[PDB]
């Protein structure tokens, strides 16, 4: 009687336990599908998207390297690419062609350093494209290097004229724009194919031809042999500007120092008036305002500022706190069930 | 021996002085510019980007070759 | 008897339940290891990869921002970098140096607006690189701005000649290419250092020198004083083209209009023949075909088209179905298991 | 009795298993939160971070496309952007403007291939910017195309003079730098607006004017009609260089072959001495060293080498071995539970 | 009919020869360069990059437009 | 003045007219171009990229400095 009710009590109590394990077991299968679904999403939609981002980023790195190379080529060989017939070469391309230094450029070309300044300023070095290969994408340039010969003792003089007054009459002397001297000898000079520079004149053709005996006496002191023009019904120039010094014919006209306001009065004995930049930076001659001094403007600076942001900082996932509790609970029942199993 | 003193009494002045150098037979050199750099990988991630660069090169280089062929 | 086998009936059933719980308990550690394995893959493989991608992408953003700056430097200061000795400045570099506008440029330089047009077209502004610093990567440009003085009342005239014909004899008058007039006065003009432009001539050196009395009469009407050349055994030009109007000496030769086909006959009283581009766009003179009309070609457009692609957009992982199902199937048995103890 | 102890031990054993299951249930709760925490991390800090990475890379792709397009525009239309008043056009811009080929350029413009060589080398084609639209970022470029007329039968000759000796006296003949011939006719030539080239001179203005009867006799053979210049107290040039041939007046001076060391003797029968670039590459005349031969330097190559790196390789996650282990053990408990029910 | 034999006995030599071509009335064409390419996406991922390119264009184009107005 | 009617009867024509302006002492200004922009972060990500830009700068700037030192 007592046991029979107890057997029924164990019958009902054990009945729910079998159902209890079934429910948690099927819930366990739900976890497996959940974890598998996480794995599928990572493998099928994160890894392919990660690799596509990595593949696209490699292409952008190469495209920037290739564009930086072309910009360097455009920087150095720009004029040659646009003008394949005849274009000046860069100082960067000249350095590269002859070794890798300007000292190698001067030694190989036999330039004095002041010869390179004359050649660079006159644009004497030309590059011509002689072959373009559109299959392997290269071009061949043909650079021509000028060769200079200096005639010792020859000095080139540039002449500039101005009208002068002797009494009430205005005269003008006709002289060549350029003359050349070699010691005591004087010759004419043709500037058609020449570049006049402080270091020296570089002429692509000949410029020297002899001078007539009459013009030689003019330049040597006998000014009465010089050809003069009376300015009657015509006009010339009344001032010259030369390296910040003004040479003017202030006779029978009004010359005024515009800065100080004083009248520049010419001594009758003297022929021409010389005005320096410091004494008068701005001068009025015959109503014409002339700037003798050089104005300086405040310095300017070209700048750029780049502001960027640090990349993202993804921390650790850190889900071990929940895993540890489940591990602790799993071990709790692991020993609890085994110890109770010994009773059986 | 130009008399620069006597010559300024008649309005003539000298505003420069330089040496004289005349150009002579020129030298020559050939420079080869490789516009396409040497890429070693050449993966599938760089196929499109290399083609875009070649199109840029043809925009510049092709008119030069055509002009050289026609004018020579 | 019956209770004895009843105890065994519970004994056989209960012992299997302990084994049943043991199986799912070890399967629980299988889930934990899988979840831990997922976390390790994320922390050790995906997080380092995104940070590497982010670090690489930040470098490419700077590189593109930093190459775009150079392309701006090359765009504005290109000719100066290639030719440090002497190079013209760009219109963009001129505005930056003098304030930030052309209006500031005109007032600081004292230009009239038509003076800037003359200076820009003659390339009068030059920049020289005076200092290069390689440690801190900057250069210093020295810019020289011309100052212009206008001689008020002086007008420069360009002369062009053609071989006129009187009777059956062809002549040619020798005149200077350029002359200058100041009211009623006429002088000579030297174009060596000058740039002839519609607004005005900008001369780096002096150009005005007086004219002889004999040539003054020739230009003032007394054409008998002009120096004339009989062209016998020689040849000159027989037509001039000027601003779409053709001046030709059609005497003794065959002039015809190529377009209409008519023959241009010169009246004996008239010396020269004037042909306008409207009446005849193409003219043949002495067998030479002259294009006096202006041809226009169809407009061309340079343009580019860029096509992009929408960025990827990964959706939500969405594993809450199986995970939510397990939650329902987990704590449903929480009360079911607890119910067993209550009846006990 | 005996069953009472057996039932009590069974009741105690069953009671422990109830605590055993509940511990497993709470461990199951930890797994759900751990899996949910993993899913939350992916949707909160991985998907948003990757989309930002993808969004950033799309902008970088367009920026590189845009910069490459500008570098193409700067490559073609560079000089026009910096010089909006008057700049030469590139060969790439000329090809695009008139069709898309140089053959279409030649036919549309009426050039002959050698006409384009003389126009490209003289820089006759100029572009002017006539409209800038900053609202929509385009510029209108106006291009002027020269039209050429050839005077048939006219040939331009360049004359270069040198001094010569008659016994012990040095003379110099004055001739124009340029002359022109048409069959048997000879005329003068003005090189002010011309560009001397092997294919033909292109003059922007007229260059032909008649020659005096006295100078015609000089050029036709009667050399006694030419104007001479005794070189006394002056000096000229004693050598000419003409494309690898040296014409020198080695009379009364010392000329030697710098290469071979020999002395170049001037035979009195001949007036001038001709030296070829092969017989003597370097020549000294009157102490002046002249380079007659053409030096050649070793070829140079400009090239770049780019080394890349393979993208990251994220492999399969591969955590299915632990999931499969739990699946197998869950299946065992599913079967084992049914067996226990049969006993009960 | 220049006699180059007699003329070289007096130091005169000819160092060139060419034809003669004189420039007549010039032709004209208009070329429109569109510096902003036509982009079809215009998403939120490209707003900043398009503005950076526009600022580059204003650096170059604006001094040209402002100088044309002043000089004309 | 010039009698343009009479000069046309002898083949002389006037094909232009302009004012006369002569150049005087020039002004001067110094412009400093900083080719390396001021970058603030300078972290470990932006190390190889800045070095590659500096290598580009040396390709351009170094020949200029060497030529300036040699010619001056
Ligand atoms: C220079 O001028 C002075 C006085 O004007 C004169 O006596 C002299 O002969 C001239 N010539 C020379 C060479 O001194
Ligand atoms: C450079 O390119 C050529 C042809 O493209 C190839 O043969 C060569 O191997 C490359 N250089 C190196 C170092 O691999
Ligand atoms: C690379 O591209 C080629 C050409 O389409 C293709 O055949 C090959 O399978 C690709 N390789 C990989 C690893 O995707
Ligand atoms: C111009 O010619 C006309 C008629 O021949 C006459 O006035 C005179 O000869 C000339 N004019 C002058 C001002 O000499
Ligand atoms: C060239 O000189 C020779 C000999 O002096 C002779 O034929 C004649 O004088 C000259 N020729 C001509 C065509 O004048
Ligand atoms: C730009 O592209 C769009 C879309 O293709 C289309 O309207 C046309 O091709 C262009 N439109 C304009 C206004 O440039
Ligand atoms: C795009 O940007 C605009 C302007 O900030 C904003 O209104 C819009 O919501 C954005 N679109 C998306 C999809 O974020
Ligand atoms: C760059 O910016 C920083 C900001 O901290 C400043 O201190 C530094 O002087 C700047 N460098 C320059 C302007 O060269
Ligand atoms: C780069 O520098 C950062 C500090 O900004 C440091 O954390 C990191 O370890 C460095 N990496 C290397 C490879 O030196």
């Amino acid at each position: 009687m007592l046991n029979s009710q107890a057997i029924d009590n164990l019958r009902a109590s054990l009945e729910t336990t079998n159902q209890a394990i079934e429910a948690i077991r099927q819930a366990g299968q739900g976890m497996i599908l959940a974890v598998q679904g996480v794995q599928d999403y990572i493998n099928n939609e994160l890894i392919p998207s990660m690799n596509q981002l990595s593949c696209d980023l490699i292409g952008q790195k190469l495209g920037l390297k290739l564009l930086r190379y072309y910009t360097e080529i455009l920087s150095l060989f720009g004029p040659s690419l646009r003008d394949p017939i005849s274009a000046e070469i860069s100082i960067q391309a000249l350095s590269y062609a002859l070794g890798g230094d300007i000292n190698k450029v001067l030694e190989k070309l036999g330039y004095s350093g002041g010869d390179l300044l004359g050649i660079l300023e006159s644009r004497g070095i030309k590059a011509r494209i002689t072959h373009v290969d559109t299959e392997s994408y290269f071009i061949v340039l043909s650079i021509a290097y000028p060769t200079l010969s200096e005639i010792k003792g020859v000095i080139v003089h540039r002449l500039e004229g101005v009208s002068y007054n002797i009494g009430s009459q205005e005269w003008y002397t006709t002289v060549p724009k350029y003359v050349a001297t070699q010691g005591y000898l004087i010759s004419n000079f043709d500037e058609s194919s020449c570049t006049f520079m402080p270091e020296g004149t570089v002429c692509s053709q000949n410029a020297l031809y002899p001078m007539s005996p009459l013009l030689q006496e003019c330049l040597r002191g006998s000014t009465k042999s010089c050809a003069r023009t009376l300015v009657s019904g015509s006009f010339g120039n009344r001032f010259i500007l030369s390296q910040g010094n003004l040479i003017a014919n202030c006779a029978s006209i009004l010359c005024k120092c515009y800065t100080t306001g004083t009248i520049i009065n010419q001594d009758p004995d003297k022929i021409l008036t010389y005005i320096a930049a410091d004494h008068c930076p701005v001068v009025e001659v015959n109503g014409v305002t002339i700037q003798v001094g050089s104005r300086r403007y405040p310095d300017a600076v070209y700048l750029h500022r780049i502001d960027l942001g640090p990349p993202i900082s993804l921390g650790r996932l850190d889900v071990g706190t929940n895993l540890g509790n489940a591990i602790a609970k799993l071990e709790d029942a692991k020993e609890l069930l085994e110890s109770s199993d010994q009773i059986l | 021996q130009i008399h620069w003193g006597n010559l300024s009494k008649i309005g003539v002045v000298g505003i420069g002085s330089a040496s004289y150098k005349v150009m002579t037979r020129s030298s020559h050199q050939s420079l080869v510019i490789k516009l396409m750099p040497n890429i070693t990988l050449l993966n599938n991630c760089t196929r499109v980007e290399i083609a875009e660069y070649r199109r840029l090169l043809r925009t510049v280089l092709e008119p030069i070759r055509d002009a050289l062929n026609a004018m020579t």
